């Protein structure tokens, strides 16, 4: 019974690794971007296999094998193992999230919203203390002892059908780049310190991600990556 | 029904080159010499549209010939277009005359992108998730063109899509091609460089909308 | 026997929607009964059904929930709007405002128009809709050839109006912060079909009023936090 | 079903920060209030979605844009998304109340009453150790471990029906103020550490509350907040 | 009663292959229903079984899926190759890319060949399987007393060849890592058996393609995690 794509795509694998916020901030603005900006990057992530760049959707894949230059550089990631499993034009599946601290003995929790929405942005002042408005909202927000652990499942949130392995359509009439999806994520991700901005610490933290598919189904199968003969 | 031309076979074509009819993307430019001239223009005045198809080729090799070609439906491919976004014109087509392997196309490498900007360092792109698998290709509905016995083909692909309808100017999620199996080669006398024609024509449609013709952003 | 500790894999969290119960603190209270008060709600779909009044800024700080009939001709229609509940024009309205706390809707929009102008007066209009095409369509001509109506001028005077449910989904984007194929719908626009008649000594410049509701299989999803920038 | 009054106000909302006591304290006194008073602020929050000052009902709201000044700063408060939300001119439910620490390993203890009391002033002292009887009473009081979390349902406690959303009566014949309700609260918290007051330390704590709603009725639709064109 | 509090072993882990659920955070959620898809897939078996094209590296960067029929003659197979997925050959198959993703696996390996030459031309073939041995056999004699079977050139175009299962065992290694009994299976050739027929100005070198399935019986088992050099 191995072979079923149900038995297969049920296990956890690393996603990504981000920071920890520490203020409100800006979120990053669409391309091409010029400089001077405030966005900060290295703080939100989409939950996606498909490729992604600096938190947003993309069609290429790029890595940084040169590490000299100049400039600012962004984040990149690929589902390595969904890609090389199998093939499926269409999929769908009720994505889960998991999170566990890089540092020591460090406590925290998470945020979330769905597809469509964006971050809230802005800050209220107690009694001389700042806090972002990002605390408290419409939508879940977890919270675990030191050490830390998180743990839940999200329900599909996307108007489209399914998920779309390779696509190759366009989304608007004007400007769009062809093949490039729309809403093939289940939104975005990010964790924050319950200590108010003003006091802030230099020294940066950073977590991993893991997430889990549940119920998973496919249709019109596809071909599979090459490898060289070198 | 719909007839086009396509490039003639050479026997200078290399092996695994191809080339493709995006459907129905394909009217817009009447791809290969074709004018539906009802369903083109009914398009125009609609947005959203839900139809299948259905295709056949024809080559005659002749006695003293030999040879070998791929034909498959592959969908949601996106080869139609040049690297930097922007689609082949007349003049590209009757250059190229093919379409010939290369490492870009293997990996997905050059496929259409959005340009960083001047805030980012320049990526280094490797990879992309519309790569060709040339070998695999046999997996989707497909046939084989045999100098000895290649008749015509023949393929109806039910209807697909993210959504149970999409909008005409931009969905493409079916596209035939043909590739170069076995190189052409033949002895003189016999039918030299045969053309090969396409025929398509889709079932079941249902135009959704109204408004005037469409006009350019 | 004794326990048999299974641990939990993530125990000693706080999650913010949980929704099991917790332990109650000061048990066994009476309450007053509040049968006496009437007009119990139920969904916000009571409310998000009444309608209201739009407004428009005014032809060269005062928006304007009416438009006055003039006495130009021109083939272009006299008011038009895209159909996107992140304009100004729904920026009050309930439905607007229910709207703006939810990740998406579901369903067909009701439009209401009424006159008010004066007695021996008679005239025709034209009403329509335009899906998204390359641009707005501008001439009468062009908007004919989509989906109209005929509205008479002394037949009535609230010729009910509204636009059907069309999209390549199942749900469209409440919020547009990218123009997108499922978040914009195109567009609706009015046209002066004849010209009305002016009857003696009769005051001039008649008005019209708007107002929209939500349709019967309207619906939202997807609950979300509110913005808070109207405390300031 | 996502319309439901019910389904919408089910979920936990910040509210306010506040100190962590240290003594018996003096509680604010009514307005106007002169000069050289020993009531202290900044420990008492009063629970209630409608604007509050100084740890007391409100009719309007302000805010200190201004950071300079002279004299004595106060607190303020209102339920940013429950006001948003809907429109209801009368509502009633049980209030849900949660609190966790904002500051590094700490651990601490909650107190509550309900309407109609006030804070229990005056210490004792045992074997020359002072401290005040807020620790003991006849309502509950919690306890928790280092790290702190707490958590449990308050029963409706108010005299009046219903809460008003936008009231316009008054409440006494003589001076009362129109507008401004009387009980539409479900009592008063803070928070206090189990050591004796000859052990308080010059280092201050901070401290976060969070409520949510359980059981919502709502009747008399009514208008929301405008927003500008600006 | 309180809680007979059983502590557990060892609690308070984190667990990558865990089944059990966790808690659900935004339930209460409608879909769309996706029935209007064809084509579903239940298990990789689906394309496990469908052939697919083989290839080689040009005889002296270039492999190629197709082996033309020499006019000179050797006692010599003109092609042969192990029966090990790690080899080259299947390096891009479908079944080759499915069974890398596995432990181990069980049941038989279909194979098939198509020939694409000129047409008054006839010939015979002959097909065999040699289990592993101190090597490789290269004679056609030496190769006659193993398993074999006759195609003719004329009778069909295409006659498919499945090798059985055999091995001291109940699964094969699916990679090897040093050569083993359990790993390798011997090797299969191709040898000719008569001069074919040149007739009249016919072009020449006919064109021989081969392909490989997974059989009716092909098991994998214990899934892995992938090598991911393909990115590079």
């Amino acid at each position: 019974n191995h072979t079923n794509v149900k038995f297969l795509f049920d296990r956890s694998r690393l996603l990504n690794v981000i920071k920890v916020l520490e203020k409100d901030a800006v979120f990053p603005r669409p391309f091409p971007t010029q400089e001077g900006a405030q966005q900060d990057d290295g703080y939100f992530c989409l939950l996606t296999p498909r490729p992604t760049v600096a938190s947003r959707p993309a069609t290429r894949f790029g890595l940084y094998a040169n590490p000299s230059g100049s400039g600012v550089l962004a984040n990149t990631s690929l589902d390595f193992n969904f890609y090389s499993l199998a093939c499926f034009t269409y999929f769908r599946s009720d994505l889960e999230v998991t999170v566990v601290s890089l540092e020591p003995d460090l406590e925290f929790a998470v945020g979330w919203f769905p597809s469509g929405s964006e971050y809230q942005a802005s800050s209220f002042v107690y009694d001389q203390l700042h806090v972002p408005f990002h605390f408290t909202g419409r939508t879940p927000r977890a919270f675990a002892s030191k050490g830390g652990k998180v743990s839940f499942v999200l329900p599909w949130n996307s108007v489209s059908s399914v998920l779309p392995v390779r696509w190759g359509g366009a989304s608007k009439l004007s400007s769009a780049t062809r093949g490039l999806p729309a809403h093939a994520d289940w939104g975005t991700i990010y964790a924050f310190v319950p200590r108010p901005n003003e006091k802030k610490s230099t020294a940066v933290k950073h977590v991993a991600v893991y997430i889990r598919y549940k119920n998973a189904r496919a249709w019109c199968p596809s071909m599979l990556p090459f490898r060289s003969y070198k | 029904w719909y007839t086009g031309r396509l490039n003639s076979w050479t026997k200078a074509v290399k092996t695994f080159s191809f080339q493709a009819v995006p459907l129905p993307g394909a009217f817009l430019s009447r791809q290969g010499g074709l004018n539906g001239g009802a369903f083109t223009a009914t398009l125009h005045r609609h947005f959203l549209m839900k139809c299948g198809w259905q295709v056949q080729v024809q080559c005659n090799l002749t006695q003293f010939h030999q040879g070998a070609l791929l034909v498959a439906m592959v969908p949601e491919t996106t080869l139609d277009v040049k690297p930097d976004g922007k689609a082949k014109s007349l003049q590209e087509l009757n250059e190229e005359q093919w379409v010939e392997m290369s490492d870009d196309y293997r990996t997905g490498k050059n496929m259409p992108f959005q340009s960083l900007g001047t805030y980012y360092r320049p990526p280094n792109w490797t990879w992309g998730p519309n790569f060709i698998n040339p070998y695999q290709v046999t997996v989707f509905p497909h046939q084989i063109l045999n100098a000895r016995t290649s008749t015509s083909v023949d393929i109806n692909v039910p209807y697909i899509g993210e959504t149970p309808t999409q909008s005409s100017e931009t969905q493409n999620s079916w596209t035939l091609l043909v590739m170069v199996l076995v190189p052409l080669d033949y002895k003189e006398g016999a039918t030299t460089d045969p053309e090969i024609t396409f025929s398509v024509r889709p079932t079941s449609p249902y135009f959704n909308g109204l408004r005037n013709r469409y006009t350019a952003g | 026997g004794p326990i048999p500790t299974a641990p939990r894999e993530n125990s000693l969290m706080f999650l913010s929607t949980l929704p099991d119960d917790t332990v109650p603190a000061y048990g066994n209270v009476r309450t007053p009964p509040v049968n006496y008060l009437p007009g119990e709600i139920t969904d916000l779909l009571q409310l998000a059904r009444i309608p209201t009044l739009m407004a428009f800024e005014r032809v060269p700080d005062t928006y304007v929930p009416y438009v006055a009939v003039p006495t130009q001709f021109d083939d272009r229609p006299l008011i038009s709007f895209p159909i996107t509940l992140s304009d100004p024009v729904y920026q009050n309205t309930l439905v607007g405002a229910i709207s703006s706390n939810f990740a998406n809707y579901r369903g067909c929009i009701q439009i209401t128009l009424t006159f008010c102008g004066p007695m021996m007066a008679r005239g025709k209009f034209l009403l329509s809709y335009s899906p998204p095409n390359g641009t707005q369509p501008q001439t009468l001509s062009e908007a004919m050839q989509c989906t109209y109506s005929i509205w008479d001028i002394g037949l009535n005077s609230s010729w009910t109006f509204v636009v059907p449910y069309i999209s390549p989904s199942d749900y469209r984007e409440t919020r547009a912060i990218t123009n997108s194929v499922y978040s914009a719908d195109g567009w609706f626009s009015l046209h002066k079909l004849t010209k009305i008649t002016l009857p003696p000594d009769c005051p001039q410049s008649p008005c019209i009023l708007f107002f929209a509701s939500a349709g019967e299989d309207y619906t939202l999803r997807l609950p979300v936090d509110c913005n808070p920038s109207y405390v300031f």
